[PDB]
């Protein structure tokens, strides 16, 4: 019956402020310790901070990476935990989770109160830190070459650089070419802008004859780019 | 980075796998362990000396010896494929907590498979825009975990690198991509750059030159 639900994620610019909320039910929130954890894109879980109960005076501790910039607080009348994110940095991008927290102890085995553990978690809320506004992609060919070819198969593609926000969609030959196509997930770069690539593996015999065109759609910028990709 | 874990391990069905975190604070503290699947909240699997929350299958067990905390899955099952994180104190006398880097556990459905690697140099067109991106595309590998190392000449390059998490392609095998951003002068000033992909302790290195 324990439920944790984070809210407030969204886009914020470096130096900006954002407040996240975590609503709780199904347990005694008043006396529960509550922790914030985050996960950057493609990275591991990182401990952000924890707020104790009234026995410890609602004491708060913070990871050195956020100390002085984030503030954790709670409003027990609403069963809500908050994370006030200030002076945000690109490195704060990620999913933020709240977790009902216990402190491990075992009188029988003489283990004194020790490490904390995270008994129940919400699904997280996404924060994206970027100074960017809408920005269409630049598209460059990944031209097929002796280096991109292994005998009878050649790789070619399109590099879609420095756009914002997501999403970009890529087709090949207006959707007529799907076999051997992989469009990769975007990378959010330190710049606050996205880049991705689309690759197609095709018959090397076909390179002289067949046209290969990547169709890049970035609807947020109202941009479409078609790039015919040929050998160099 | 006070708790360190190998980034990837694989296990065959019904076999036993141990995922281990190493840290100085683990000599004095037990560690708790968490399972994380894409799109899902982390779940607490085990903590303390011998505590397994209700609902967690008993094939997960935590142990500790020296500076190592270990989660052993005795008889892996397909649904155990997940990232696994440990957590403990960063240090004795600390009110802070820390997580290990995470271990991706693949539960093999298949024999392992080596990657194919294609490295594209910057296009002349991108250089004309005063930019330069090397694109290292990696395909067909299993388990879906690789390590990517870039080099300028023979010297490791860590700045300017962005790498995607492997994801399945339309053919059900994994692909990943890595990017090295350089200035056009950096690209032209070296003899070569290289993209080295390590998978199951074997490596494939592609090299390009301006």
């Amino acid at each position: 019956e324990v439920r944790l639900v984070e809210s407030g994620g969204g886009l914020v610019k470096p130096g900006g402020s954002l407040r996240l909320s975590c609503s709780a039910s199904g347990f005694d929130f008043d006396n529960a310790w509550m922790t914030w954890v985050r996960q950057p894109p493609g990275k591991g879980l990182e401990w952000v901070g924890r707020i104790t109960g009234p026995g410890e005076g609602w004491s708060v501790d913070y990871a050195e990476s956020v100390k002085g910039r984030f503030t954790i607080s709670r409003d027990n009348t609403k069963n809500t935990l908050y994370l006030e994110m200030n002076n945000v940095r690109t490195e704060d991008t990620g999913y933020y989770f709240c977790a009902r927290t216990g402190k491990y102890y075992d009188f029988w085995s003489g283990y004194p109160p020790g490490e904390e553990y995270f008994q129940d978690w919400g699904q997280g809320t996404l924060v994206i830190v970027s100074s960017a506004s809408t920005k269409g992609p630049s598209v460059f060919p990944l031209a097929p070459s002796s280096k991109s070819t292994s005998g009878g198969t050649a790789a070619l593609g399109c590099l879609v650089k420095d756009y914002f926000p997501e999403p970009v969609t890529v087709s090949w030959n207006s959707g007529a070419l799907t076999s051997g196509v992989h469009t990769f997930p975007a990378v959010l770069q330190s710049s606050g802008l996205y880049s991705l690539s689309s690759v197609v593996t095709v018959p090397s015999s076909s390179l002289g004859t067949q046209t290969y065109i990547c169709n890049v759609n970035h609807k947020p910028s109202n941009t479409k780019v078609d790039k015919k990709v040929e050998p160099k | 980075s006070e708790l360190t874990q190998d980034p990837a391990v694989s296990v065959a069905l019904k076999q036993t796998v141990t995922i281990t975190c190493r840290g100085d604070s683990l000599r004095s503290f037990y560690a708790s362990w968490y399972q994380k699947k894409p799109g899902q909240a982390p779940v607490l699997l085990f903590y303390g000396k011998n505590n397994r929350p209700s609902g967690i299958p008993d094939r997960f067990s935590g142990s500790a010896s020296g500076n190592r905390a270990s989660l052993t899955i005795t008889g892996a099952q397909a649904e155990d494929e997940a990232d696994y994180y440990c957590s403990s104190r960063d240090k004795s006398g600390s009110r802070l907590s820390v997580f290990g880097g995470g271990t991706k556990l693949t539960v093999l459905s298949q024999p392992k498979a080596a990657p194919s690697v294609t490295l594209f140099p910057p296009s002349s067109e991108e250089l004309q825009a005063n930019k330069a991106t090397l694109v290292c595309l990696i395909s067909d590998f299993y388990p879906g975990a690789v390590t990517v190392a870039w080099k300028a000449d023979s010297s490791p390059v860590k700045a300017g690198v962005e790498t995607t998490t492997p994801s399945k392609q339309s053919n059900n095998k994994y692909a990943a991509s890595s990017y090295l951003s350089l200035t056009p002068e950096q690209w032209k000033s070296h003899r070569s750059y290289s993209c080295q992909v390590t998978h199951e302790g074997s490596t494939v290195e592609k090299t390009v030159a301006p």
